[PDB]
């Protein structure tokens, strides 16, 4: 059907948050793995490739982040089901016809009994 | 109408008459033309269970690591438990990991029940100081009417200061209001709300929200005084209402599209949520890195 | 005034043991307008109906005191023995189409004012003509709420 | 790999704990099985959303009322104007064998009849009904306002004080004393 | 009929262009990181 | 129908890319291990780029 409908700004916020993850992982190494490790661990766990394993406080924080990542997947796949599955002329009973507009012009063939069943009735 | 009544040009006068108490002073009246008035047209416990069960399984892990002794339950096994929210006893934990995935599926169905089953509105009514002090809001509020109205007399009775605001914006047609709503030139409108009930339904797209979900403000036919017709009119009147023939006219003349208003929710999102939760997370580090091995 | 036991329009509640209304307060903490209202205790036919004056609460009391102010009247406020409007119904001999209840009480002279939110009748207006009505409603339908799964 | 290994690998991958790694032909087959496991999760979570999110009395327009059944018996209070608005119109003939044969002495008896689940619905003036629906959570006022009368005052035809009362009555609407009683007696509660 | 993809094709084009740019930077970055690992 | 052929094409592309990247670690089995990894990611610096396309495959699961 489409490309992303999901507000490109939000996708940029995703990129910003992943770099925030990288910052918070690489800072707390020296307080009790500093170049491209926790980069690829953020790409492990924030992509939920490896969801489990891969001091303790940074790990608490990161597993809260993985909880967020699961929530984000849940919300966007809920939108995948939603905006695909979620939210005419009925007859004479339309106000399209009871109040016939010139955006809704209609016609017949002349010398028809169709026009007779028109010209008999009132409204 | 009232000149034609008083000076008796129109001995009978019907109209869609907003029957004023003021007009009742001047003219006798039958029943209200239709119901009308003044309207405004405008454009917990699952969590604790989770904590309990995770502490149970962490303790069970501690015991099973104690009974491999005939790698860190403080360390590694807890981050494994975290990963399984989202080694023979570890098989039994993989069972409960599959359980946690079932709970993920359940609250995906739940968040689908949230994000389907939103509809929001902005204006309350005269209780808004949006109307009362419009210049005490940026942008100052933009509200006009077609002059010499009975509703205008009622606001002269209410707030002629509000008329000082209205005369900055007062209009002459209903299509003036249609433009100024569809072009944002005036913010919303309050009139005899029945006309708003036609034309709000008869809006294109029907984003031009009216005077609340139909909140009638200025709540609730001319007879020359002493006309003998009045009992005849009003007894006939019960029957018309006792026959619902006005309702037959309602089926004739009323509806547009807001008659089929369809729970106007969203159809991408910018809820806060995590914007709360982010404010927690950094402070967690502010807990722990003060608690260092001081001695 | 005879008052149909119509809540909140008239909450018909008993008085104190004093025979007096209390000092009860609104959500705004305001001393609620209460009215002594004379009429039956065992408010059912074939039961000993004891005309007790009882506390009364409501819209209409507020309005009557507004009209005491603007209009300078006193108001003689009673309870219905029937608890009913009272329609033209036939008495024995099976023809006597007579207004009962509140309609009877005005048309007997016994009530001289009905202060009640009265659904207007082309027919009741043929006998007893309203002032300007308050509310513009109609009959609606109480439905049981279904339980959850 | 023959005793309890591929047991726990089936519990690894069929539970999709470890989805990736864990001769070649058995691995082809097993990753087809993991594809099945993903399909099964997709179908049952589709059912989790489905059977939770997927698939009454409208008024007089029901054939429940146009063809009134004795599984749907209804009632009023006698000596009421409600019964007058019944007995005026025509096609309540099927209804008068409910609305004249089952009735009450107070509307509260019918309210209890909803609460006692005696009769299925009732037809009363909307004010008290919508109040108590906002007050108690057994009550849904369905249908429209039927016979949309006004609520007026019992004044005799020779009682001359309709007049300044009507002027007040007018000051009430014009200055929201109607709306003041809406504050002070109407607009309170919810479910 | 009763209609029983374009999202797919957009994903095909995006992922294809990204992988092509990535691979044609792989050799360059491997060469320069061999120069940096010489340091 | 047509989505299936696209899947076969793209998986063969990424398997060949894996073969080349294992050839350019030489300045563990692309026939073996890397393919079962590709299977697992339907459901090591280039492996980061595959984790990107693994996240893509998860998007296709959601779709």
């Amino acid at each position: 059907s489409f490309m992303q409908p999901f507000q490109s700004t939000l996708w940029l916020l995703v990129g910003l948050s992943v770099h925030v993850v990288a910052v918070m992982l690489y800072l707390l190494d020296r307080f009790s793995l500093t170049l491209s490790s926790a980069m690829w661990f953020s790409w492990r766990v924030l992509l939920n490739s490896g969801i489990g394993e891969g001091s303790f406080s940074a790990r608490i924080l990161g597993m809260v982040w993985a909880g967020f990542a699961m929530i984000i997947v849940a919300s966007y796949t809920a939108n995948l089901a939603a905006f695909l599955v979620l939210d005419r002329i009925t007859g004479i009973n339309d106000p399209r016809l009871r109040n016939p507009s010139d955006k809704f012009i209609y016609a017949t063939v002349k010398q028809s009994s169709v026009d007779i069943y028109f010209r008999r009735q009132v409204e | 109408m009232i000149g034609e009544v008083v000076y008796q040009r129109a001995v009978m006068a019907v109209g869609s008459l907003t029957i004023n108490e003021e007009r009742s002073e001047v003219v006798d009246f039958s029943v209200p033309f239709v119901e009308t008035g003044i309207s405004v047209m405008v454009s917990a416990s699952v969590w604790v269970m989770m904590f309990v069960m995770l502490l149970i399984v962490s303790a069970i892990a501690v015991f099973v690591f104690e009974y491999f002794s005939p790698s860190f339950t403080i360390g590694k096994a807890i981050w494994l438990l975290w990963g399984l929210v989202f080694t023979t006893s570890k098989i039994m934990v993989s069972v409960w990991a599959f359980f946690a995935v079932i709970f993920l599926a359940s609250y995906t169905a739940n968040l689908a029940a949230f994000m389907i089953q939103r509809f929001v509105d902005q204006v309350t009514g005269l209780s808004d100081k949006k109307f009362q002090r419009p210049h005490d809001y940026s942008p100052p509020f933009r509200f006009g009417t077609v002059p010499n109205g009975s509703t205008e007399r009622n606001i002269r009775n209410n707030y002629p200061y509000m008329h000082q605001y209205m005369t900055k914006f007062n209009q002459k047609g209903v299509e003036d209001a249609l433009v100024s709503l569809k072009t944002g030139k005036l913010d919303a409108f309050i009139y005899d709300a029945a006309v708003l009930n036609y034309k709000a339904g008869r809006d294109e797209g029907c984003k031009l929200v009216t005077i609340g979900s139909g909140y009638i403000f200025a709540t609730t036919i001319a007879l020359q005084k002493g006309s003998p017709w009045k009992r005849q009119i009003d007894l006939a009147l019960l029957q018309f209402v006792g026959d619902g023939e006005m309702e037959e006219l309602e089926t004739l003349w009323l509806t547009g599209i807001c008659h089929n208003e369809k729970n106007e929710v969203m159809s991408i999102d910018n809820m806060a949520g995590v914007f709360y939760m982010l404010a927690a997370a950094m402070a967690l580090s502010l807990i722990t890195f003060i608690w260092e091995h001081l001695f | 005034i005879v008052t149909i036991h119509q809540e909140p329009f008239v909450y018909v509640k008993p008085t104190l043991s004093d025979g007096t209304c209390k000092e009860e307060f609104t959500v705004n903490g305001d001393p609620v307008k209460k009215v002594i209202c004379t009429g039956p205790n065992d408010t059912s036919p074939g039961s000993p109906r004891h005309t007790v004056p009882q506390c009364c609460y409501g819209f209409c009391i507020d309005l009557l005191i507004k009209l005491a102010r603007t209009m300078n009247f006193t108001y003689e406020v009673h309870l219905v023995a029937d608890g009913k409007f009272g329609t033209q119904e036939r008495v024995n001999n099976s023809n006597k189409k007579e207004w009962n209840g509140m309609m009877g009480e005005l048309l007997s002279g016994q009530a001289d004012m009905i202060v009640a939110p009265l659904t207007i009748n082309n027919e009741r207006a043929q006998y007893i003509e309203f002032s300007k009505p308050f509310k513009y409603q109609g009959l609606t339908i109480l439905v049981k709420k279904e339980i959850p799964r | 790999l023959t005793l309890s290994s591929a047991m726990w690998f089936s519990w690894r991958v069929l539970l999709n704990s470890g989805i990736g790694e864990g001769s070649f032909s058995a691995r082809i087959l097993g990753m087809v099985w993991a594809g099945f496991a993903m399909i099964i999760v997709a179908s049952y979570t589709a059912n989790l959303a489905a059977f939770l999110v997927l698939d009454r009395i409208t008024g007089i327009n029901d054939p429940r009322l146009r063809n009134p059944s004795d599984k749907f018996i209804y009632a009023t209070v006698k000596q009421s104007s409600v019964d007058i608005y019944f007995r005026r119109q025509v096609e309540l003939s099927t209804m008068y064998r409910h609305m004249e044969k089952h009735n009450y002495e107070s509307a509260a008896e019918a309210i209890q009849a909803v609460r006692d689940n005696k009769l299925h619905a009732f037809i009363w003036d909307s004010a008290v009904l919508e109040f108590e629906a906002s007050q108690k959570c057994d009550l849904v006022t369905t249908g429209e306002l039927f016979f949309r009368s006004g609520f007026g005052i019992g004044m005799r035809k020779d009682s001359p004080w309709k007049q300044n009362v009507s002027l007040s009555i007018l000051k009430s609407h014009e200055n929201g004393f109607m709306e003041d009683l809406d504050k002070t007696w109407v607009r309170y509660q919810e479910c | 009929d009763s209609r029983s993809f374009e999202n797919m094709a957009g994903v095909f084009m995006l992922v294809a262009g990204g992988i092509v740019a990535g691979i044609f930077l792989i050799f360059i970055e491997i060469a320069y990181k061999r120069h940096k690992d010489a340091r």
